[PDB]
């Protein structure tokens, strides 16, 4: 509504704006300061009355001065959502910035938008396999599910959601949504160009994935409103359209991270580690916001850079908590040079079960697991004194687990460059059957080198073969 | 259709209000109102701002009264009116909410329709007293050998669930919960426990998934789940326990016995960190206000085995605790420690060890104690303490791997056969009268004999074969309940007429 | 009073009635009855097979 | 009933045992075991042979 | 059946919004005048009753 308004303040990205009228935006409304750096798209985020709003600045401040006109655009900012929105990277405020001009709009929506309710809920139960040995064998996914990766981010997390697109979303088809908050330009233009090339984006023709990007350039409080922006595109797939989508962000850390810095801005008392008060219910918010309800399935990637690498540094714990499965990539797995490096302790999902994936996949697993944690309960005792003074028996569970350590390596295709090694992607059913003949040492005779970062075990028999010679 | 008889009733719904209060919203934001006003004012108040947000009413000061909104404030405006109800907090409680998931308010969330209320009841109400109290004798069965063995759990008793987030957190309760379907099914008043499982913090959807496995072992005939989901304001995730407390209270008002799972109140925690910090009252230890152990003992200390004038009521509580990083040291943690009269420790890397259900022995305590222990499973699970406790210990020193003497490994042999013993399978509980047999079998060291892989087997295997001829024995552990020199007689002949199968 | 005019009004004057069943069918799983899907046969008839294994089958040592 | 056939079958079995032979006894015995515990399970799932025209 | 729960819902939303339009046409008649009075008299004889 044409409100006019000064500006205030201006402390950081968080103006406040003193209208001059009785008439006052409600809170999540939005406003327009247009300057020669066009419109600059604020946020009412609190009232601290007389009439004197303070916003959230979703776009760069600097320049502006003080008391300076400022005009309300009313209500949450609208995204512009269709099928016309594949094919397109789109900003924070909804401007396309892969320049093929003005998207076509059918229905704009706001990006705030209350989570589904309870009784729409529909739970899944379907198995994603995604080719990934190490996935398959320890925490299979599942279409509508939320996935976890934690660890440093694009420090091989980038190329582990890379790895995922390139496998999933093809055997997936239909709609698809990218997110990136906060995520390196270049890497960006990479995923563009890549995406491109893989025809996901046909841009000729007509893509089946939508692109919502968010540079870490982009100022705190832009990143802050990236995911939102991209859980509406969502919206849009899961009800309106009701096919089957697809989802990718990457990082939440950034939307968490985001939330602190404005948060002392905004003038509230730091929680512990300093993160923000309103640190759960943000993440809970948006994380009611990502779900498969009866209207649609949503299979969802979020990627958690855990700073420092310390889980448990509140804002990764909370994060632990909104997932269905996580995969833990550990930064001393990746030093054991196992790409991937997911934690094989320290992964889990609700899919593992001897009913969901049956007793013999269970079975298989349970002894992965055992025979691990024997080996990482005997670390202590390796490095004091020498594995032969280890009992015998426990010998065989080392030189069992070390091969198994080994075994888990999976050569991936979208790391082609990086491992130099050409890719494999191994069956469900052909992973459970390789991991059974390993545990009961069938052939366990042959090199750790052998083991390593090489796929399958018929692909290990040949690979003894060429160390043989 | 159906709008025309709900447009009736709306039609059916004027008559002026009086205002006797009012007051004007000024400084909102972060969901946290405060309005100028509201002269008359009572504390927790709930009031009802002109918008349809309804909030308590938490801090009073001298200038502005601090209403925390159980809304969101994108309905929240300045400048608003904001009408108090009248009324403290309160929320119907009933039989009906048997078979109903409710949110905080008691609105149908699986809108299974209008709750049936028998009243309504407060958030607050005051503990039981040492005088209306009579000490615990009622046993609790959750089907889990080691928790049985361990742990025993009884009417009234507060033990507190600790351990790493979400290591089938909620599963290990989640048992309990199931093997309550043994008695409840059974129409012995007596022995009827109506469950309450609170869930605090978790989403919609794993809410949705436990409601499920509920229907699926069909439970939910006797559940009542109390869901303050994460979507869900802080304000009404910090008066989530407390009203679930209240609809616990009406079982036992009633004299009913019952048990209230408080999953999980490390989440309550955060929620009253917000609500506070967001009130601007002094930043707590650890930045959780300073008055939680308050909050979180006054929850706690609503469980009690009422005196046989007051009917024997019982109410009995589990709460769940996570421990982030296993920090035991934690403020959070510490306070709900004490607090609570067991510790029921789950270890991660026991849990990884294959030991499911996962318990660290050591770390495990139940100070209310076998008070609760069932007869009969007390005699057999006698010495079960002693061995495990020198398992403990022999396993420390085998960890060296001196050449072990034959005590140590007389120790050793019988330790592993027991651990095997105590697995169990996740959302698989086992009758109490099928498990006593089991722990005579180790404790009578016949299985120490028997090799430590085909244990899972012969677990089975003795149980079938129980099934088979000693099913009059079973009949008698099931009926007379302590194990009379008859019964330990025809129990040690079975067991020993199995020993080689 | 304005809560009695705009009901009056609005659920007086605005009446709907259920869909037609050909756009219901749309929405939901038609149906049309499942068939027999097989009628079992004679189990192996004829003495040929019988007489095979009548002789063939022993297996006895010595 | 499918318990007295089952108890002549395994009661067989174990007979073949006693003598020479039982090469494609336990052949027999497994179709038998196959079919009547694929009866029994068909048995136990039957579900009501009409819709709920009282109900639904 | 679960067609027939959703046309009940869709048949309520969609009287929904011909509630907004009814809003409109109250709200646009010298009925905003009349009620207006309407509601003053009442106020009258509440307060007064007080």
């Amino acid at each position: 509504t044409p409100i006019t308004g000064k500006v205030t303040a201006v402390i950081g990205a968080i103006v406040d704006v003193h209208f001059e009228q009785s008439e006052l935006p409600a809170i999540l409304n939005a406003l327009e300061i247009k300057t020669p750096q066009g419109k600059l798209v604020l946020e009412v985020a609190q009232h601290l009355g007389e009439n004197t709003v303070r916003t959230i600045a979703m776009d760069g401040t600097e320049g502006l001065v003080r008391g300076e006109k400022v005009l309300d655009t009313g209500g949450p900012i609208s995204v512009p959502v269709g099928r016309e929105t594949l094919g397109r990277i789109i900003n924070v405020i909804g401007e396309p910035i892969d320049e093929r001009g003005p998207i076509k709009s059918k229905l704009r929506k706001p990006i705030h938008a209350d989570p589904p309710s309870f009784a729409e809920q529909s739970t899944s139960a379907e198995i994603l396999e995604t080719g990934i040995k190490v996935v398959d064998l320890l925490a299979p996914y599942a279409r509508g599910g939320k996935i976890g990766l934690f660890g440093g981010a694009g420090v091989g997390k980038t190329v582990f959601i890379q790895e995922l697109i390139n496998n999933i979303a093809k055997a997936h088809g239909g709609f698809s949504v990218f997110t990136g908050v906060g995520e390196r330009t270049r890497e960006g233009n990479d995923l563009y160009r890549e995406m491109k090339e893989t025809g996901v984006i046909n841009l000729e023709g007509e893509s089946k994935v939508a692109l919502v990007f968010g540079q870490m350039n982009e100022p705190p409080g832009a990143r802050a409103r990236v995911a939102l922006t991209g859980l509406t595109i969502a919206e849009y797939f899961r009800d309106e359209e009701g096919q089957d989508v697809l989802l990718f962000i990457d990082n939440i850390f950034r939307f968490t991270q985001a939330g602190s810095e404005v948060s002392a801005l905004l003038g509230r008392i730091p929680s512990a580690v300093g993160y923000q008060p309103t640190l759960a219910t943000d993440m809970g918010l948006l994380q009611e916001r990502i779900t498969t309800t009866k209207k649609g399935s949503v299979t969802s990637v979020q990627a958690v850079y855990v700073p420092a690498d310390d889980l448990t540094d509140p804002a990764p714990a909370t994060t632990f908590a909104h997932l269905d499965a996580t995969t833990v990539l550990s930064r001393g797995i990746s030093e054991l040079g196992i790409y991937p490096a997911v934690d094989p302790l320290d992964s889990k999902s609700r899919l593992l079960d001897a009913a969901v994936v049956g007793q013999e996949h269970y079975d298989v697993a349970s002894k992965v697991q055992e025979t691990l944690q024997t080996y990482k309960s005997l670390q202590d005792i390796i490095a004091i004194l020498g594995m032969d003074e280890l009992s015998e028996q426990d010998k065989l569970t080392v030189e069992r687990a070390r091969k198994i350590q080994r075994f888990l390596s999976q050569p991936f295709a979208v790391a082609e460059v990086f491992t130099g090694i050409p890719g494999k992607l191994v069956r469900l059913k052909d992973t459970v059957a390789s991991f059974k003949a390993v545990l009961e040492g069938k052939y366990d005779n042959i090199p750790e080198h052998a083991f390593y970062m090489v796929g399958g075990i018929e692909d290990v028999v040949a690979k003894a073969e060429k160390l043989a010679a | 259709e159906v709008s025309s008889i709900l447009e009736e009733r709306i039609k059916g719904v004027s008559d002026e209000a009086n205002l006797n209060e009012t007051g004007r919203v000024l400084a909102v934001g972060d969901g946290i109102a405060r309005v100028f006003g509201l002269n008359n004012i009572q504390a927790e108040e709930l009031v009802e701002f002109s918008s349809g947000v309804k909030g308590m009413a938490l801090n009073l000061e001298p200038g502005q009264v601090g209403i925390v909104l159980f809304g969101s404030d994108r309905l929240v405006k300045e400048g608003e009116l904001v009408k108090r109800t009248g009324n403290i907090v309160d929320v119907p409680v009933g039989p009906g909410l048997l078979g109903r998931v409710v949110d905080a308010l008691g609105n149908p969330i699986d809108g299974k329709g209008p709750i049936d209320a028998a009243g309504r009841s407060r958030a607050q109400v005051k503990a039981p007293g040492i005088l209306p109290r009579r000490s615990v004798h009622e046993p609790v069965q959750t089907g889990l050998k080691a928790v049985d063995a361990l742990v025993p759990i009884g009417r009234g008793q507060r033990e507190l669930i600790i351990g790493d987030r979400q290591t089938g957190k909620t599963a290990v309760a989640l048992d309990t919960i199931l093997n309550q379907k043994r008695w409840n099914n059974g129409s012995d008043e007596s022995k009827k426990l109506y469950c309450v499982y609170v869930a605090v913090g978790q989403k919609r959807s794993t809410v949705a998934q436990l409601v499920q496995t509920l229907e699926q072992h069909d439970a939910m005939k006797y559940s009542i789940i109390v869901a303050a989901t994460a979507s869900e304001a802080a304000p009404l995730q910090y008066l989530a326990p407390f009203t679930a407390a209240s609809i616990g209270e009406w079982f036992r008002d009633n004299g009913k016995h019952a048990l209230i799972v408080y999953d999980d109140l490390s989440k309550q925690a955060v929620a009253y960190r917000q609500l506070s910090l967001l009130l601007r009252r002094p930043p707590g230890r650890e930045a959780y206000p300073g008055d939680v152990f308050y909050l979180h003992s006054r929850l706690l200390e609503r469980a009690a085995k009422l005196s046989e004038k007051e009917g024997s009521g019982s109410l009995t509580a589990l709460p769940v605790i996570e421990t982030q990083g296993g920090d035991v040291s934690a403020y959070i943690p510490t306070n709900v420690i004490s607090i609570t009269d067991g510790q029921i420790f789950l270890e991660a890397e026991l849990f990884y060890k294959g030991i499911r259900p996962a318990i660290n022995v050591g770390l495990s305590v139940s100070r209310v104690g076998s008070a609760a222990q069932v007869k009969a499973l007390k005699q057999v699970a006698g010495s079960l303490k002693l061995f495990l406790a020198q398992y403990r210990e022999v396993a420390a020193f085998a960890q060296f791997g001196s050449d072990l003497d034959a005590s140590t490994k007389q120790t050793l042999v019988r330790g592993e056969r027991l651990t095997q013993l105590l697995k169990q399978n996740q959302y698989s509980p086992l009758a109490t009268e099928e498990q006593v047999p089991l722990i005579y079998a180790g404790v009578n060291g016949h299985l120490d004999g028997i090799e430590l892989s085909r244990i899972g087997e012969f677990e089975s295997s003795f149980l079938s074969y129980l099934k088979s001829n000693h099913n009059e024995l079973l009949t008698e552990i099931r009926e007379k309940g302590e194990l009379s020199k008859e019964l330990l007689a025809s129990l040690k002949s079975a067991t020993e007429s199995f020993v080689a199968t | 009073n304005v809560i009695q005019d705009l009901y009056l009004r609005e659920l007086k004057d605005t009446k709907l009635a259920p869909s037609t069943l050909q756009d219901a069918e749309g929405n939901v799983k038609p149906w049309n009855p499942p068939q027999k899907p097989n009628l079992p046969e004679l189990e192996l008839q004829g003495p040929e097979a019988l007489k095979a294994y009548t002789e063939q089958n022993v297996e006895t040592a010595h | 009933a499918k318990s007295a056939a089952n108890k002549l079958d395994w009661a067989k079995v174990i007979s073949s045992l006693r003598i020479t032979g039982s090469t494609a006894t336990q052949l027999s015995s497994f179709k038998k075991r196959n079919d009547e515990a694929r009866r029994q399970l068909l048995e136990l799932q039957s579900q009501p042979t009409e819709v709920d025209f009282s109900h639904y | 059946v679960r067609y027939e729960a959703s046309l009940r819902q869709l048949e309520q939303r969609q009287l929904a919004k011909s509630v907004i339009s009814r809003v409109q046409s109250e709200l646009g008649n010298p009925k905003f005048q009349e009620k207006v009075l309407q509601q003053s008299i009442s106020e009258i004889e509440q307060l007064l009753s007080k």
